[PDB]
């Protein structure tokens, strides 16, 4: 008995949804603006 | 490389606070130590006599520094 259809779907959804916010943490190279000093 | 952004609470505030605190303390704790150390340069202490005969002096003359005498 593995994984039924709905959870395996709801899995997979929140696995990329996931992924996808884990990419979106990453900050462009121009960041950060530090002020000048 | 792979910055990741750090996840953290705003330090902006206890930054401004601490930081004018201790401006509003020094602004008046330089001055006031200044005074002191040029009291206890340029006017100095008070040196041990012996009472006169025939002199009453003030209380104030009872004591050494001229912060406590003031």
């Amino acid at each position: 008995s593995g994984y039924t259809p709905d959870e395996k779907l709801r899995l997979q959804q929140l696995r990329e949804l996931r992924r996808r916010w884990l990419k979106d943490q990453e900050l462009s190279p121009r960041e950060p603006v530090l002020p000048p000093r | 490389g792979k910055r990741l952004f750090i996840i953290k609470p705003s330090g902006f505030y206890d930054k401004r606070f601490l930081k004018l605190l201790r401006f509003y303390i020094l602004l008046t704790g330089i001055p006031v130590v200044i005074g002191i150390t040029l009291i206890n340069v340029f006017i100095g202490e008070a040196e041990l006599a012996e009472i006169p005969e025939g002199y009453v002096p003030e209380h104030w003359e009872y004591f050494k520094h001229p912060i406590s005498r003031w």
